[PDB]
């Protein structure tokens, strides 16, 4: 799940808080997820494009540390506080759960640094009343990590 | 070309249609005038 | 604690150039104003060092764009003065003519835009129609609308097209009627007056220390002029008279600009009567290019053409400071010439760069709503101030 | 002429605007640097700040020319055909 | 000489101050003078319909940069580099390789209409009057690309109208 | 009717034609590649060879005050055509 | 060799004044990074501040030192106030400067005599 | 102007006398265009036998003299006599 | 008598004569307190005595302004004030002592 | 020499020579070189100390007034042991005359607060600081005029190239205007326009 | 004044970026363009910089660079001023020595001399 400024994922979670309060966590837990920030991805593509021996080799990207549970939802909802789509296509989409298979060149095998969620999450989120930096109490799920 | 009744709005044009077998009326703008009418329409010279 | 910090605004609908401003104030009253200038700064003086005299001249056109033929006259007079040349008489006369015409421009602009800023949507329209007639003159003269040079060192080139002075006469005929129409549009208006009466006065000696030169010194005591005292060309001869005012009140400065428009009509008239049919450029082939008929068919004319464009005429070394009367007040360029083609270091003097530095004291006694009029009243262009 | 010092403010003025919007670059300066294009403080073109639609050259562009630029902008507005591609056909 | 204004004696004597209480109080000057001099409305405004009408201009007006050629067109440009040499914006480019005939023309002759300030210097400097500022102002390109001119675009600009430019030059060459 | 590349590009009076490899050619996709359809050189051979019964002659190149500056060209050698350096239109001395 | 020193005769008072300046910055880093709503952690910003001091650490002449201090109190005098937008304060950081290879055969591998 | 009746009486009655040169400048007095073609004079020099460029050059002078350069009470003279004060103008003393 | 002077920020004092007398006598005292060689005391004392005598002659206001060659009388008074201030300021920092160090001696040649 | 040449007057020449000479007599401390341009503009050279005393004088003394400061500027000249000429250019209100005051400094040596005489010097001095970097002792304020806030390097001085070391642009990454090392689309073609032969014989210097 | 006598080499960090380390500066007296004969181009020391790469712009092909210092030139009266400004201004330099025409003896009569090998054919 790719994460950034205008993206469709975490922004969606920020906007799903509205009436009825039933985005997900119907059965709870069961969801492990590791969003990755965008510039890391696009730098992945540009190194892949200008670096030889990136051809004919399939691989994936990984959120370096976070690897969060649904505690994400209440986190990104906690920080930034509080103010046509689709069906189980979409909610089952976002409810899909896996990090899948370890052995595939992850990131550094393409030679680029990884970004933890926090700071960029602040950047994209903004909102709230903006007047107090405070702390925001990082989620730090890292279940079983 | 007016009778000379007044300046500045001396003379005026209708572009009509079909120029270059392209576009249509309602597209009127500059450059629809050919070069010599560009000269005599702008007060450059008083001789058509 | 109290006070505030407020800021500028990006444009009024007519805005010529943008400043920021920081005014530390009291309740609807400004105790301290600190204009931030340098917002639009294009770095001309560094460019001029890289381009020959004939090339750098449009810079002296467009550093102050509103008044233009005047700035032209400044730089040209500088190169002539330092270069030991005199332009032929007819060149001087034409230069005077368009000088005072340009002064009519910058004054009518300053007044009208000073109205539009304050209120009064219409006079801008009535008079800038006539201004459009003025540019209708320039387009015949120089072959372009506004920035076209039509001024060189060693005299102007490309004399008037046949039949121009008739049009000049015709405009100058009834311009008096129309400016008087403006004088009924204003001047006994309780609104405009009662808005600007005592706002932003100045003491004469104070203006001298702050270096104001222009309608400032005119309208406030301290009778002075460069036109009268240091005549820089045949502009000496023609008769006219400068206004003054005793209230130093910023209303006097207005009326002085007006009366300078009227006197400008006198000077234009007498100029149309006195025009000698001598010639355009000087006759020295190495200062100014030959006309094409001599260029072709004659060798030395060709050479001086070719080199005078490629390399350009060489100016002997010296340091000069020339000053003229430009509609914003005293304008001048300080030329520094290595013996060479190019110049070296030339710093223009912007009257707005002085007058603007005075808002600190001038605006000290009136709240911001009239700080508007305080800025707008002294003729200023933030394109000229920065440089 | 768009100086380095003004540029950010310019993009802010662009940046609080009705979403449908268009930029008309007037004058030789803003349209790619004009009579300066050099030294430092001046930005070269207004593309480097905001995207642009109608470039009208001239120094200054004659009011007629500027007006012709606005009209041509209108004739860019004609062919927008913006909605029927929201119909996706 | 000094002729100064606003230095006057306002009369506090009677028959002046009558009209001063009338003046402050009844707005006669304001009303009569202003409202009437706007009621000056009826004069036919000055406005021109630009598509269908065009303002005045002059034979020396400066448009866009058409190259010219002789009768039996020779590419009147000799390549002599002057127009590039006096360009105050420096925006021109000339590279000249002697062609098949042995005469010299330009390979790449370019202009940035962006950079171009529309001096007129390149119109004065050309010994043969190869390049002349056009009469036509025809512009408003949709891309910063399109304002850069090849030798080719300048030629085709010259072919699009000449007898135009021939009329202007033939008119004003006595002045230059 | 200019000589046309195997790609379809129209070469110019100074042949600029891009090579099939060059990526820059893509800039002409959907938009015309503009070239003057009338070459210069082709109009030089168009002109007749002027002849003068004098030894040394002038070319204004189209009349006074409009044209190239005067130059007197030497026709002495008749085994070649003496050419103006500006116009390019030949001269000979008749026999 | 004569001179007209500015605010300090010897490098002693120089070191004094630069200590003062660094105190000021270390005061006002949080207030600014919170003030223009930057995304940087106060720790990071402070680290860049002390870095920018360390870059010039090799200077000797206290005229030069004092002049640099004038530069510092000048720029800090602009950041303490709002006169400088989010842009420039970020412009100290280089995000959009592409990383420049400093290792030889990478430089040789590309730059052809930088 | 255009034919105007009773409205031009309104305008004559508001702002005073008018109709000389309607503000719009649209009535004749346009000079035609260059009935004669221009022919221009040429000033001093441009003549054989009078002159050598040395006399009329006018450049190549002015090495600035230096005074007091380190290398009878007199009058305490000023730069010049002061400005004789201006006088009023007999046309309008005031306005 | 007269009326508000043309200059905007300058007062009108009905007693020009002995005012000038006072001021000039002051300039004689203080200006005479300088060591007497330096040209400043010489010339300034000269012109001061002269113009003083001009005050000693014509009683009337206007013709005094005329023959005095200064500006309007108020301007003259002010300039005498500034004269005094410059005088005592000139007693400080001793302008007449010999040159401070000469320039680099290669500096002032312009053409390079 | 009658046509085409500016007629020169010896009246103003002799007068201004007399006046400059006078200034030299009365101020032996600070005065170095007093010269008259052959087009008649008096120009005085002053050691970089007495700027305050010399200008306090030239504003007063009643045999000279110079109530108005015309313009304050400087010229950056390498090759000299002192890079810069601070040029004070004054306007005499009473006498119809202008004279120039030249002073010098290197980069480090300040010039001290000309404000206390002429208020008009207020911004000219700041503009000099920003665009050159001549420091001014105890100026009431020092800020940036004509350049960007974060900008650096004092542009007008010849050490600083025509273009800058930075540019501005915008990119959707950071949502802010950024800076990158200057990159020109066109090289800024350079010209050598200086021809040999010494067009002017007078100003020549002795070869060594 | 308390002049505060101080001795150290003058260096400047108040000036531009890291170009100072990499680029070497050149000092010379430009030799006369041979295709003309005259010396006024000479007589003044100059400072120019090591040049850098330039490429053909894909849209047009004007030369282009990041070499802000490419086009500078600084005229000096004497070499001591060149090394002075180089030292002071902080970047390394390299000096070239000035050269002059060697004094010669031309005697017109030597064209026509009797036994001497020098004789002018055609004159
Ligand atoms: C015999 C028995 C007894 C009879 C007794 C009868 C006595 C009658 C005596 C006169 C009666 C009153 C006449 C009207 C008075 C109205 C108020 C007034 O006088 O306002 C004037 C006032 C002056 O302004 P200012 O000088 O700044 O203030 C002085 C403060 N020290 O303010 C102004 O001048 C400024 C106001 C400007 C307003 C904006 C411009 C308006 C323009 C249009 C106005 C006309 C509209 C006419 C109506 C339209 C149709 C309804
Ligand atoms: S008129 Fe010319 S110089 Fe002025 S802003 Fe427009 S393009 Fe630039
Ligand atoms: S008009 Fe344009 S091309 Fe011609 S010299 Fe000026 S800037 Fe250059
Ligand atoms: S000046 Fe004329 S002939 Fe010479 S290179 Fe330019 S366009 Fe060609
Ligand atoms: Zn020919």
């Amino acid at each position: 799940d790719i994460f950034g400024r205008e993206d469709r994922f975490l922004n969606y979670f920020a906007n799903i808080r509205w009436f009825g309060g039933v985005p997900l966590i119907s059965l709870g837990k069961k969801t492990v997820k590791q969003p990755v920030y965008i510039v890391d991805v696009t730098k992945g593509i540009i190194n892949a494009i200008k670096d030889p021996d990136a051809r004919g080799k399939t691989f994936a990207f990984v959120g370096p540390n976070r690897y969060l549970l649904f505690d994400l939802v209440q986190y990104v909802f906690a920080v930034a506080h509080r103010p046509p789509w689709t069906t189980r296509d979409k909610v089952e989409r976002i409810h899909t759960t896996d990090r899948t298979l370890p052995h595939l060149p992850g990131l550094e095998d393409l030679g680029v640094q990884a970004t933890p969620l926090e700071l960029k999450a602040i950047e994209v989120l903004r909102r709230h009343r903006t007047y107090r930096w405070l702390s925001s109490e990082i989620e730090d799920v890292q279940p079983a990590k | 070309e007016d009778n000379k009744q007044f300046f500045g709005r001396h003379r005026w044009v209708i572009y009509t249609t079909e120029m270059n077998g392209k576009n249509t009326f309602w597209d009127v703008d500059g450059s629809m005038v050919p070069p010599e009418w560009h000269r005599w329409l702008h007060c450059m010279t008083d001789d058509p | 604690v109290s006070n505030l910090t407020l800021n500028f605004g990006p444009q009024h609908p007519a805005a010529h150039g943008v400043l920021r401003l920081v005014m530390e104030l009291s309740g609807e009253m400004v105790r301290k104003c600190d204009p931030h200038i340098g917002l639009l700064h294009r770095g001309t003086e560094k460019l001029i060092e890289y381009k020959t005299y004939l090339q750098a001249l449009p810079y002296f056109d467009r550093l102050d764009y509103v008044s233009m033929m005047c700035n032209e006259q400044a730089y040209s007079l500088a190169v002539e003065k330092l270069l030991n040349i005199q332009p032929p008489p007819r060149a001087q006369w034409i230069r005077v003519l368009f000088g005072e015409i340009t002064r009519l421009l910058n004054h009518i602009m300053a007044v009208t835009t000073h109205a539009l800023d304050i209120g009064a949507m219409t006079p801008f329209f009535w008079m800038f129609e006539e201004r459009e007639k003025m540019f209708e003159f320039y387009e015949r003269v120089s072959g372009a609308r506004m920035h076209a040079a039509y001024v060189r060192p060693g005299g102007v080139h490309q004399d008037l097209p046949l039949g121009l002075m008739d049009d000049i006469y015709e405009f100058s005929k009834n311009f008096s009627l129309r400016i008087d129409e403006l004088e009924e549009m204003l001047t006994n208006n309780r609104i405009w007056r009662n808005r600007t009466v005592d706002i932003g006065v100045v003491t004469a000696e104070d203006a001298l220390n702050y270096g104001f030169s222009g309608v400032m010194l005119r309208g406030s005591g301290i009778q002075w002029d460069l036109r009268k005292t240091q005549p820089y060309d045949v502009y000496d001869q023609v008769e006219f008279d400068v206004p003054i005012g005793s209230r130093g009140d910023c209303y006097d400065r207005y009326l002085c600009r007006v009366e300078e428009m009227r006197q400008s009509i006198r000077i234009i008239s007498q100029c149309l009567n006195k025009m000698p049919p001598g010639e355009i450029k000087v006759d020295d082939a190495k200062v100014s290019p030959p006309k094409r008929a001599e260029m072709k068919t004659s060798m030395e004319s060709l050479i001086h053409h070719f080199k005078l464009y490629t390399e350009g005429y060489q100016v002997p070394p010296g340091a000069t400071y020339t000053a003229i009367e430009a509609p914003k007040g005293e304008f001048g360029v300080y030329l520094v010439s290595d013996g060479s083609s190019r110049p070296y270091r030339c710093k223009i003097k912007a009257p707005g760069f002085a007058h603007l530095a005075g808002l600190d004291k001038m605006s000290k006694g009136h709240m911001l709503a009239d700080v508007v009029a305080i800025i707008g009243t002294q003729d200023i262009v933030f394109g000229e101030v920065d440089r | 002429t768009l100086t380095n010092k003004m540029a950010p403010a310019l993009r802010k003025v662009y940046d609080q605007m009705p979403e449908p919007r268009y930029v008309v670059s007037m004058g030789s300066c803003a349209n790619g640097g004009g009579y300066y294009h050099y030294s430092y403080s001046v930005v070269r073109g207004c593309d480097r700040i905001v995207p642009v639609d109608i470039y009208v050259p001239g120094c200054p562009p004659t009011a007629e020319a500027l007006l012709y630029g606005i009209l041509q902008l209108q004739k860019k507005i004609k062919r927008e055909k913006r909605l029927r591609i929201w119909y996706r056909r | 000489t000094y002729k100064y204004v606003n230095l006057r004696e306002p009369s506090m004597d009677m028959k002046s101050v009558t009209d001063r209480a009338a003046q402050t109080l009844l707005w006669t000057e304001l009303i009569r003078g202003l409202g009437m001099t706007l009621s000056y409305l009826f004069r036919e405004p000055a406005t021109i319909n630009y598509p269908f009408e065009k303002g005045p201009l002059s034979p020396r007006f400066r448009g866009e940069h058409a190259l010219r050629r002789y009768p039996s067109g020779e590419e009147r440009c000799i390549a002599c580099k002057l127009c590039e040499a006096v360009c105050p914006a420096q925006a021109i480019t000339i590279e000249a390789e002697p062609r098949a005939d042995g005469s010299r023309r330009t390979t790449r002759y370019d202009i940035d209409m962006t950079k171009c300030i529309y001096c007129g210097f390149c119109q004065e400097a050309c010994p043969v009057d190869a390049i002349v500022e056009g009469p036509n102002f025809e512009f408003s390109t949709e891309t910063h690309e399109e304002l850069l001119y090849n030798k080719e675009k300048l030629l085709n600009n010259g072919d699009k109208w000449e007898a135009e430019i021939a009329a202007n030059i033939q008119a004003d060459y006595l002045y230059r | 009717g200019v000589r046309t590349s195997p790609t379809g590009e129209k070469v110019t009076h100074t042949g600029q034609v891009y090579d099939d490899e060059d990526y820059r050619r893509v800039r002409f996709v959907g938009r015309q590649k503009e070239v003057n359809e009338n070459f210069a050189i082709d109009l030089i051979a168009e002109q007749p060879v002027s002849q003068v019964g004098s030894r040394v002659i002038s070319c204004d190149g189209g009349g006074g005050a409009l044209g190239h500056p005067r130059v007197y060209i030497n026709l002495d050698k008749e085994t070649k055509t003496g050419t103006c350096g500006y116009c390019g239109l030949q001269f000979r001395q008749q026999h | 060799t004569s001179v007209k020193p500015i605010f300090s005769r010897d490098m002693n008072e120089a070191k004094r004044r630069v200590r003062e300046l660094y105190r000021a910055w270390y005061r006002e880093v949080p207030n600014t990074v919170h003030l223009f709503q930057l995304d940087i952690s106060v720790k990071q910003g402070r680290d860049k501040v002390r870095e920018m001091f360390k870059k010039n650490a090799h200077v000797t002449d206290p005229r030069v030192v004092d002049l640099l201090v004038i530069k510092g109190k000048m720029e800090l005098e602009e950041t303490i106030n709002v006169w400088k937008q989010r842009t420039h304060v970020m412009r100290f950081f280089h995000e959009t400067e592409a990383p420049r290879p400093k290792d030889f055969l990478s430089k040789f591998y590309v730059g052809h005599d930088p | 102007a255009s034919a105007t009746r009773l409205i031009q009486g309104l305008r004559n009655w508001a702002s005073g006398r008018d109709l000389q040169a309607k503000l719009q400048l649209r009535y004749q007095e346009i000079s035609k265009r260059t009935q004669p073609p221009p022919k221009l004079p040429v000033g001093p020099s441009h003549r054989l036998s009078n002159n050598y460029y040395c006399a009329r050059d006018g450049r190549r002078e002015a090495m600035p003299p230096s005074i007091v350069m380190s290398s009878s009470e007199k009058k305490a003279v000023s730069p010049a006599p002061p400005i004789k004060r201006w006088e009023l103008s007999q046309d309008e003393p005031y306005l | 008598l007269k009326k508000t002077t043309g200059l905007v920020g300058l007062a009108v004092c009905e007693t020009p004569h002995e005012r000038l007398k006072i001021l000039y006598t002051k300039i004689l005292d203080v200006l005479g307190h300088i060591p007497k060689n330096a040209a400043y005391r010489k010339y300034t004392e000269q012109i001061t005595n002269e113009k003083l005598s001009i005050v000693k002659a014509e009683p009337d206001v206007k013709k005094l302004e005329e023959q005095l060659q200064g500006g309007q009388i108020e301007e003259v008074i002010l300039q005498a004030e500034n004269e005094l201030s410059l005088a005592r300021k000139m007693i400080q920092w001793k302008p007449w002592e010999p040159l401070v160090e000469e320039p680099p001696a290669s500096q002032w040649k312009w053409p390079i | 020499t009658r046509p085409t040449v500016r007629p020169r007057n010896d009246v103003a020449h002799k007068q201004l020579s007399a006046f400059g000479e006078y200034v030299a007599e009365i101020l032996p401390k600070y005065v170095q070189q007093v010269q008259v341009s052959c087009f008649s503009e008096l120009e005085i050279c002053i050691h970089p100390d007495g700027v305050i005393p010399v200008l306090t004088f030239l504003r007063d003394h009643s045999n000279a007034q110079f109530k108005s400061l015309a313009d304050l500027t400087a010229v950056d000249i390498p090759t000299r042991q002192n890079r810069f000429e601070i040029v004070y250019n004054l306007l005499s209100l009473r006498f119809n005359s202008r004279i120039r005051v030249k002073t010098y400094t290197d980069e480090l040596t300040p010039v001290e607060s000309s404000v206390s005489v002429y208020k008009a010097a207020n911004w000219y001095e700041r503009e000099i600081w920003d665009m050159f970097g001549v420091f001014f002792a105890n100026h009431p304020d020092l800020r940036r005029i004509l350049t960007d806030y974060g900008f650096e390097g004092h542009p007008f001085r010849k050490d600083f190239p025509l273009s800058g070391y930075v540019e501005l642009r915008y990119d959707d990454e950071v949502k802010r205007v950024v800076a990158e090392p200057v990159e020109l689309a066109q090289e800024f073609r350079k010209f050598d326009l200086n021809s040999p032969w010494e067009a002017f014989p007078a100003y020549r210097q002795p070869p060594e | 004044i308390t002049v505060d006598e101080k001795l150290d080499i003058t260096t400047l960090t108040g000036v531009p970026e890291e170009h100072i380390k990499t680029r070497k500066a050149r000092i010379f007296v430009p030799a006369r363009n041979n295709m003309q004969s005259g010396v006024n181009n000479t007589k003044k020391w100059k400072m120019e910089f090591d040049t850098r790469e330039r490429w053909e712009n894909p849209l047009m092909g004007w030369a282009s660079t990041a070499d802000p210092l490419s086009n500078l030139v600084l005229t000096f009266s004497t070499k001591e001023d060149a090394i002075a400004f180089a030292e002071k201004n902080g970047w390394s330099y390299d000096v070239e020595e000035r050269k002059v025409p060697k004094p010669k003896s031309k005697s017109y009569g030597a064209n026509f001399s009797w036994n001497k090998r020098t004789r002018v054919s055609t004159k």
